Order: C-alpha cells, then structure tokens, then sequence
C-alpha cells in the first residue's frame, strides 16, 4: 500500500532543478533506493530522460519468476472452483504487481476482471479507488477525473464511512492538482477530522496543504477558526520546518502584524510551494495572490493612509510599495488610488447602494444576452 | 475596525476618526440578486429541452 | 442535405479556409514577482535596521 | 458496368423531378417547393461524384430539348468529345405519356411543358461546372445563355425562387476568372456584371419576392467591397429594403457581415458592435462554415479594440481557432502593455496575412489606440500626477507633448480628467455615486423597453404554425 | 410556453402525413 | 492594366485632393477615398507626395498637435501649389485646440493661449479670443461665459420631449403596449 504513493511523491523533488543542486542532490539517494527494490524499471527510463542492467535484469527474473508462479496457480484456479471470489482476489493480485512496476495500462486490465465479475458492495468501491490511485503516479488530470465519477455510484450502496474518508481525499488531489483551490479546502479541512494513510500522502502533508487553502479560501472569522482553533493543528506542534512556514504566515494575517508578514510570505514560497507537486503549477498565482489580500485588508480599516506609513509597516521602501501598488489597482481588489503628489493613498468608498446598483444590473446583462441566443434560435423554427 | 464593533474608518492624514453606526446594505437590492440568479438556472435548463426541436 | 448546400456555399466566398493556410505558410505575462520582492526587501531593510 | 451506374443515377433525378414538378403544377402551395429545392441541390452534389458524372448527358438526350443539346456539346467539347450514343434524342423511353413529357405535342407547339425543365437543367450544369472546376469558355458560354433565357420569361414567384440560387453561382463563376488571372476584360466585364444585379433589384420589388430581393443585394454589395468602393456601398444601403423574413439566416450572416466592414473604416463602432455579434449569432456553427467564422471573428475583435473595449485573453485560448487567432493574440496584449514600439514590430511582422482580409488598414489606426490607453491606466492607478511624472512613464519626449495628448483624449471622455494647469498637476473626475443622480432611471428603462419587444417577438412566431395544422384534416 | 407550442406543432407534422394514408383506405 | 494610366500627375494631383478632404474637416470620406485608391498608391506610385497627408491624419489622431504643426511650416520647402490647403490647415489645427482647452481649465495665462494655439503674436492672441467669443481679462482667460450661455440656448429648441426623455412619458408608453 505505502509504495503506491511514496515512490512518485519522493521522486518529484529530485527532479526539480527549481531546488537549490545542494537539496537535489539529497534527494537522490532516497529515490534511488526504492528504484531498485521496488524494480521501477520500465518508467525509470522514461524518469531518467527528465531531469546496471541487474536492476532489469532482476526485473525480467522477478517478472518471469512471480508471472510463472502465479500463472499456473490461476490456470489451475480455472480447473478448480469458485471464480466469484477466488479467481476475482487472485487477478487484483497480478493487478498489484503491475502498479508496482509503474504501467497503468497492464493493472487497469486484470483490476477491470474483479468488477465484472459478481462481487459485494463494500468489494466494488475498493476496486475503483486503486484504478483512480494509478492515476497519480504520473499525476494525469483527465484520468483520474473519469475514474472517481464511478465511485460515486457505488458509494452511498455500500454506505461505509471508511472508504469514504478515502473518496473525499482523492478528489482532494485532483483539485489541488489543478489551480482552482475553492473546493480543495472544503474537502482537505474534512480530511483533518479523518485521514486514512492508505494509497495517500502522510498526514502531514495533509496538515501543510489544507493550511495553504485554508488562507486563499475562507473570509476572517470562519477561515481564521478553520485554520487556527483547529485542534488538531495545534496538537502537531511544528515538527517539520514546511508547516512551520505556513502557520507563522496565518498568524501574522490575522494578527494584522504586517512587519513580518512580508518575511513569512518570502520562507512560504521557498519551503512550502515549490516542494509541493500540486503547487509547483500555481506557485505563481498564489504568493501574487497573497500580497493583494493582505494590502486590501490594511486600506479596508483606513479612510486614507500615508504611503511613508504603508511602506514602512511592511519593511519595503517607499518606492518598492509604489510600483507593486499599480500592480494591483487595475485588475482591481485594493479598490484604491494614490494622489502622488501629496503622497497620501486614498480609497475610493462606493460600499452603499450605489454598490448593489451596479453589481445588480451586470447579473441583469448576462441573462438578458442568453434569452436573445434561445429566443432567435426555436423562432427559425 | 477590522472585527467590527463600532465599524468606522480611521482618518489617518487628517488624524480623525470616522464612526458610522450605519446597519448593514438596504435588503431589497439584496433579494432581487437572488431573485436574479435563480432565473438563469431555469434559462439554462430550458434551452437543452429546447435543443430536440432546433 | 439541405443545409449543406449553405455549408459549401460559404466557404467558396472565404476562398479555402485560411484556417489551415496559415499553418502551411508559416495577468498572466506577469513574472514571479517573488524574486523581486526579495530584492527589494532586504536593501530596505538594511538601511532601516542600522539607520 | 457503365451503364448500369449512370441509369441508375438518371433514375434518381428523375423520381425527384416528378415530385417537384408535381407540387408547383399543382396549386400554389409554395413552401413546400422551396424547401425541397434547397435539399435537392446538397443531394445532387453530392450524388454525381458517384454513379458516373454523365447521369446529365443521358438526361438531355431524353427530354423534349430545345438548345440545352447544343449547351451539352459545348460542355462535352470543353472537356474533349466523345460519342457513344449521345446523337440528340438517342433515347426515347419518354414513350407519349405526360408524365415524362408527351412527345408529339410538345414538338408542334400546342403545350410547352419544357419550360421549368429548362431551367432546372441550367441549375445542375451550374452546380456541375463549380464542383468539377470547370471553367473558361463554359462559364462564359453559360453566363451568356441564361442572361437572355430568363429575359425571354416573366417569371412567376416560384420561378423567382428558383433563380434566387442560379444567381450566386453566375457572380462566383465570373470572380473565379477575375482573380486567377490579370485581364483588361475583366475589369470591362464588372461594370456589366453590377448593372444587371441592379435591373433583375427592380423587378424583385414587383414581383413580391423577398427572396431574391435579398440574395442580390447580398452580392451587390460584395461587389462594392472588393474593389474598394466604400463611398459606392454606403449609398447603397441606405435606401435599405433588405428583409429578415423569408430569408434563412445562412443570408442575414452574410449581410451584416458586408454592414459591419463598410461602418468599420469611417470610424462608426457603435452600430458595427451590433451587427457584428448578431452574424455569429446567426450562422450555422458547424465544420464548413467554419471559414465564414474564423474571418468573423478576427473582424469583431478588431470592431472592439477600436472602440476601446478589450477582448479577453482567455477567448482566443479556449477557442479551436487558437492557431489563426496568433496575430490577434499579439495586438491584444500590446495595447493593454502600452508600448508603442512592439505594436509597429508587430503589425509590419505580420503584415502580409493581416493584409489579405484587409484588416490590415485598421491595424494602421490601431497606433493611436496603444498610447491612448497607456494614459487610462495612469489616471486610474494615480488620481493626482504631476505632468512630469506621466513623462517618464511613457517614454513620451517633452512636457508639452503629453500636454497634446491628454488634452485630446479628454474631449472624448476616455480618460475622463482635467488638466490643472495652475497646481501642475492632473485631476481625476470620475468618482462614482452616480446612484444618487437620475442616473439608473436612464439605464433601467431601456431594458424595460427591450424585454417588451422580445414579447412581442415571441408570442407571434409561435401561433402561426398551429394555424395552418388545425385547419387541415388531422386525426 | 414557446417550447410547448413548438413540441405540439412538430408532433401534429407526423399526424397530418398519416392522416393522408387512413384517408385511403376510407375512399 | 497598366499601359499609360499612371503619371507623376496622377501622384501630385490625388496629394491635393486628399489635402482638401483634411481641411474641409472630413476624416470620413477621408478613409475610405484611400480604400478606393489603395492598390494604385500601394507601390505603383508609392509614397512621396501622397505622404504628406499620410503623416499628417496619423499624428493629430494620436492627437500631438505639436508634431503637425510643426509638419505645415516644414511644408514651406514642399509647396509646389500645396499651399492652397496648407494655410487652412492651420486654422482647423487652431479650432480644434480651442475646444479641448475648455473643458481642462477655465484659466490659462496670455502666453500660454498663444502658445498651444500657435500664434506668433501677442496681440493677434487677444483678437483670435473676442472672435472665438471668449474674453481675455487681465491676462486671463474666462471660458467660463459663453460655454454655460450655449447650453442654456440650445435647451430652447423644438424636437425636444422625446430626445430630453420625461419619466412621465415612461408610464405612458410602457401602458399602450400592454393593451394593443
């Protein structure tokens, strides 16, 4: 079960030349071992394109060896009885061996042969969350998409909470995976009041990623209490210096102490997103992302302030600020301008009536558009 | 301000300090986004119904 | 078979395609501002801190 | 081998001859006709590419001919003669019965029954010439014989009809020679083809037929277009009298498409915005109309930009068009950047495809637009500037340069400011709350006014089928 | 109610053509 | 096709003609005469008399007064009869200055009227301003009467409910549509 996982999470980090050399080359030895014992040889050779012939030659053995084993065992099953069962527990067998060696095409085969076949309900679900894991390896999108829509089916038959838990994680994966980070939090925050390790990245990780979500996701109070009067997250201590990075930047947001936000933001990047596969993609939305929440949430409390105030409460130069500022203001957020000259930052206030004015006739102009596209299509007709 | 108990803004260049007890936007503009946004919902459902006859 | 007579008729008034012409013939810009944002907070810094 | 094919693509167009020939001889029940003629022409272009190609040959020589045997040879001479029993009247299986044509009576005078026959063969020697390419002495030849054949006529509605698609493929034969080849007498021969257009444009008011009214000006103005006369396509259309009523909505895609390019280039956005959208909405989006889309489409985006509006980024990406649209792509962001210097690099690097749909003359007007914008994105980023400051930030030489640039841009309202000269520096005005003002009034009511005529839209299309049915017998 | 008008007038098509063919067999 | 339909009088004579259209003031018909001449002009004449108006739309569209006033003066080495819509161009260039300056500012400084507008003398300012109906006092310009008088006076005209739009007329019409 634990390899399934493990092998591509720890191979990841060697291949990033992102990482400092020092730090890549640490990397190897850790995902060198488990090359060997684990005889990942057929995608190995792709891995080496990317960043001792005994290894394989052990691999035609191994291969040769269990394939011939088990082989006549399954062609002496068929002689012999029961093929619901037996035969169905045998083929998720061969299916294993095919996971380990790191060809999706060979266990999607023999693991198809379990479902087909009469099993119980509990049986069923398990089945289709280990095609789904297969997915991650390589860590393909649209696999893995396809693959979990299908245990959804299955899943309220058998009604256990247990494979559920495992269920609500997997989506987990495939969502942070991607840039949208909305419904990751809603199923990683879950996953703290139950994690199974099973097929899945330790918890750990786990306690890290939903932390990151947890900032980009919730507004004040609700988000602040998710991600800090957690229980759970407290009882962990900081035990690796990557979750470490992450809760000192959810504490200076909501403490509003902005001297060290600007520190904190810096250590995040370095040790949280880039070792992070899934956030590697997003690496460069996010920490943007971040100074524009933070700077909107200082102007939110001030009628004006000065900008020789702004800048020194974050530790830039006055200039430094300036020029990030006009960043932000036209994709617009900061809802702000600065009068220059005077050096005072301004922040336009059209919360009021006004406001629900205007937000209100745009949702009005995006359904007048759809009833025209409808209406002028069925009178062809 | 931030946790919103006397929910004003701080003047900091003039160094006064603003205090609204204004209650929260006028209810009315609220429900008519949400009057709104149900109406594209039954839009969008009408239109594949509508897609056999094209 | 109706509609095809349009079909064809439209795309004689194009001439071909160009769609598959131009292959025969032939914020996101936005850079990690991380890296830059590091450099511009430690020079503020050091002054700041020993001034 | 051979005979048996073509017979039996003979006998195909024959079933659907009588079919139509028996609807139009019988009452007036014209929609009928025409809906079937539409499809009949998909059918026969699509038939002759197998079952033989000389399914038409053994056809003319079994019917009651007049010169469309002479019409036949010289289709035949085009393309080298051959003689296998092709003598004019070589078949007669027509056989004194009026339903394939009697033949005494026809000869003598006392019926003609060739007459709808005739035209029917000019349409599929039309539709035959394109598909085969086929081109030179025939397509002179045959624009000659059916100018005057239907001049000989006085044409009924349901003729009318019919010639509302022989025209298209008269227009389209004769450009095809137009733009092979370099030619005095081609551009002789376009003063001629325009005035014919026009004298068959009178008659179609008469004749109450909306259908071809609409299809010639569909081409007249096409015409005006490729040879530049923008001053000749604006008087035009404005003793507009182009209907949306009969005709399909392949034609009202085309037609506010020729609307849209005329507006484009005199500097008229506003009205080019909407008829622009409406011949997207309007054209069947399916795989061969897929060239009249992807020109469409490269125009609406320039409408947009013109008018100071900014395309999205994420359109051109999720689109299938992705690869055409890489010009496009380029503009977009080097408006939005506001550099001067790599809008010319770009416009003179992709100058020779930009060129062929004649975008290329807006892209030049597209100068002015870059620096404008830059100056919108300041005022909104810095409400008070000093005049210096913009200076440097747009590279722009001296200070009474920017003086001359904001100061044109504000009588237009896009900026949006005032140049305080005295304080030496450049106020904002825009500041919202124009909630409390009259405002909204203004804005709700044309709304309130535009649902009404969509009601009136709908409630009448949808009672007009029923009619008809509940009047016939039904069970 | 557009749609529905519609459905009613595209069923009533099929009706009216085999309307034609009872009537034969009644003549 | 070409066989003698081109000449260096053809070149110099459109020159003129899209000269005229530039000081008439009719950047419509302006666009699309060039539409019409376009392949003639292209290369086959090329640019070099028929450049003169070119440069002249592209700058006062970026609007950069400076750089087309200076181009007329400039024009003085290039007048062959050129000057016929030469001087009346400099006219037009001071119109339509005059109406931007407007809505910027309410007060400019004597020198600076003269020297956005172009003028080369002082006196010749102060003339320009009665006849463009502004009075210059005191060194200072006061934009701010005839401006307010022109509105006030095209607020009395007869076309007018519709296009000034009464709320009450709203009412009215949305009910006769109910109720045909």
């Amino acid at each position: 079960r634990v390899p399934n996982y493990e092998v591509s999470e720890k191979a990841f980090l060697l291949t990033q030349s992102k990482v400092s050399i020092e730090q890549r080359k640490e990397a190897a030895e850790f995902v060198l071992a488990k090359i060997k014992e684990e005889e990942m040889a057929p995608y190995y050779k792709y891995l080496c394109e990317e960043y001792d012939q005994e290894l394989y030659n052990e691999l035609c053995k191994k291969n040769e060896s269990k394939i011939k084993e088990l082989n006549e065992k399954i062609q002496k099953l068929e002689e012999d009885d029961e093929g619901e069962l037996e035969q169905a527990q045998a083929w998720i067998n061969l299916g294993e061996y095919y996971a380990q060696i790191g060809d999706k095409d060979n266990a999607e085969k023999t693991l198809g042969k379990s479902l087909s076949k009469a099993i119980s309900t509990g049986a069923k679900i398990d089945v289709m969350l280990t095609i789904a894991r297969l997915g991650f390896f390589y860590n393909d999108q649209l696999y893995v998409k396809e693959k979990l829509e299908a245990v959804n089916s299955m899943i309220e038959k058998g009604g256990d909470w247990e494979r559920r838990n495992r269920y609500k994680t997997y989506y987990g994966i495939h969502c942070l995976a991607v840039r949208n980070f909305k419904e990751a939090a809603k199923l990683l925050v879950d996953s703290l009041a139950t994690f199974t390790s099973i097929e899945l990245t330790s918890y750990e990780s786990i306690a890290t990623y939903a932390s990151v979500t947890g900032l980009f996701t919730l507004e004040r109070t609700d988000l602040k209490s998710k991600v800090i009067d957690s229980p759970e997250l407290l009882s962990l201590i900081s035990t690796t210096a990557a979750l470490q990075s992450i809760s000192s930047l959810t504490i200076s947001l909501y403490a509003s102490d902005y001297a060290s936000y600007f520190p904190y933001l810096l250590e995040t990047y370095a040790n949280v997103l880039i070792p992070c596969k899934y956030l590697n993609r997003h690496a460069d939305f996010f920490v943007r992302e971040m100074r524009r929440k933070v700077y909107a949430q200082l102007l939110e409390s001030y009628k004006t302030l000065s900008l020789k105030s702004m800048a020194s409460a974050f530790g830039v130069s006055v200039a430094f600020l300036d020029n990030d500022l006009g960043k932000f203001i036209p994709n617009k957020q900061l809802n702000c301008v600065i009068d220059r000259v005077n050096g005072i930052v301004e922040t336009n206030r059209p919360d009021n009536k006004n406001a629900q004015y205007h937000l209100l006739v745009k949702q009005g102009d995006g359904l007048l558009t759809k009833l025209q596209k409808y209406g002028a299509a069925v009178r062809l007709t | 301000i931030l946790d919103k108990i006397f929910y004003g803004v701080l003047d900091q260049g003039n160094g006064w300090l603003y205090v609204y007890e204004t209650p929260n936007q006028d209810a009315t503009y609220d429900s008519a986004l949400e009057l709104v946004g149900q109406l594209n919902k039954v839009v969008d459902q009408l239109f594949e119904k509508a897609s056999v006859l094209y | 078979t109706k509609k095809k007579n349009e079909e064809i008729n439209k795309k004689s008034l194009e001439e071909d395609d160009e769609f598959e012409d131009f292959p025969i013939d032939t914020d996101d810009v936005e850079v990690d501002d991380d890296f830059t944002n590091e450099l511009k907070a430690e020079l503020d810094r050091y002054k700041r801190e020993n001034q | 081998l051979h005979h048996s094919e073509k017979k039996y693509a003979e006998e195909d167009q024959v079933q659907e001859l009588l079919k139509v020939l028996n609807e139009i001889s019988k009452t007036t029940l014209t929609l009928d006709p025409r809906y079937i003629w539409r499809s009949l022409k998909d059918l026969s272009s699509l038939r002759n590419q197998e079952l033989l190609n000389a399914e038409t040959l053994c056809f003319t020589v079994n019917v009651l001919y007049p010169d469309s045997s002479s019409f036949k040879k010289n289709l035949l001479k085009f393309i080298t003669s051959n003689h296998k029993s092709s003598v004019p009247g070589s078949a007669e299986l027509r056989n004194s019965y009026p339903a394939s044509f009697y033949s005494v009576n026809t000869e003598k005078k006392t019926i003609e029954v060739t007459a709808e026959i005739n035209c029917f063969m000019h349409l599929l020697v039309q539709l035959f010439l394109w598909d085969s390419k086929e081109l030179e002495q025939l397509v002179e030849f045959n624009r000659k014989v059916v100018i005057p054949n239907l001049l000989c006529y006085y044409n009924l509605r349901s003729l009318n009809l019919i010639n509302a698609k022989l025209w298209f493929y008269i227009y389209l034969s004769h450009e095809t020679l137009a733009r092979s080849s370099e030619e005095i007498n081609s551009d002789n021969q376009n003063i001629i083809l325009r005035s014919t257009m026009m004298k068959f444009l009178k008659i179609a008011s008469l004749k109450h037929d909306n259908e071809t009214k609409a299809m010639l000006i569909n081409l007249i103005l096409r015409d005006f277009l490729n040879n530049g006369e923008v001053d000749s396509a604006s008087d035009f259309i404005s003793k507009l009298e182009y209907p949306h009523t009969d005709v399909s909505s392949s034609l009202e895609a085309r037609y506010f498409f020729y609307l849209s390019k005329i507006n484009a280039i005199q500097l008229d956005y506003s009205t080019a915005n909407e008829y622009i959208i409406a011949a997207i909405r309007k054209a069947p989006h399916n795989s061969k109309s897929l060239g009249f889309l992807q020109q469409s489409n490269k125009l609406h985006c320039c409408i947009q930009l013109l008018m100071g509006d900014i395309p999205e980024l994420s359109f051109f990406h999720q689109s299938n068009m992705q690869k055409s649209l890489l010009p496009y792509y380029h503009l977009t962001k080097a408006v939005k950047l506001g550099d001067l210097k790599k809008f010319t690099s770009t416009i003179t690097k992709y100058k020779q495809l930009l060129l062929k749909d004649d975008t290329y003359q807006l892209c030049v007007r597209l100068r002015s637009n870059v620096i404008k914008t830059g100056i919108r994105i300041i005022s909104l980023t810095y409400k008070k500037i000093s005049l210096r400051d913009i200076c440097l930030k747009l590279n722009l030489d001296s200070e009474q340069t920017v003086e001359y640039m904001v100061s044109r841009a504000i009588r237009d309202g896009v900026i949006e400011a005032k140049i305080n000269h005295e304080d030496g520096f450049i106020e904002t005005t825009e500041l919202l709350n124009i909630y409390d003002s009259e405002d909204p009034q203004q804005v709700f009511d044309e709304r309130i006014k535009f649902a009404n005529q969509l009601h009136d839209e709908y409630l009448v299309s949808m009672r007009y089928p029923e009619d008809k049915k509940t009047q016939q017998n039904e069970k | 109610e557009l749609m529905v008008i519609y459905i009613s007038n595209l069923v009533r098509s099929i009706i009216a053509f085999d309307d034609l063919i009872e009537n034969k067999i009644q003549n | 096709n070409h066989k003698l339909s081109e000449s260096d009088k053809k070149s110099k004579l459109i020159s003129l003609y899209l000269l005229n259209l530039l000081s008439q003031n009719n950047t419509t018909k302006f666009h699309s005469e060039l539409q019409y001449l376009d392949k003639h002009i292209k290369n086959l004449e090329d640019d070099s008399l028929l450049s003169y108006p070119i440069k002249l739309d592209r700058w006062l569209m970026e609007g950069s007064y400076q750089k087309a006033w200076d181009l007329l003066q400039s024009g003085s080495q290039n007048i062959s009869e050129f000057d016929s819509f030469t001087d009346i161009l400099k006219s037009a260039i001071r119109d339509e200055i005059a109406k931007n300056t407007e809505l910027s500012y309410d007060f400019l400084p004597l020198s600076n009227i003269k020297a956005l507008l172009f003028f080369n003398n002082e006196k010749e300012t102060e003339k320009f301003a009665l006849e463009r109906n502004w009075p210059i006092v005191n060194s200072k310009v006061y934009f701010n009467n005839q401006s307010k008088e022109k509105a006030d006076y095209e607020d009395e005209m007869m076309h007018e409910e519709d296009q000034k739009t009464n709320i009450i007329e709203k009412a009215m019409d949305y009910a006769i549509s109910i109720e045909n």
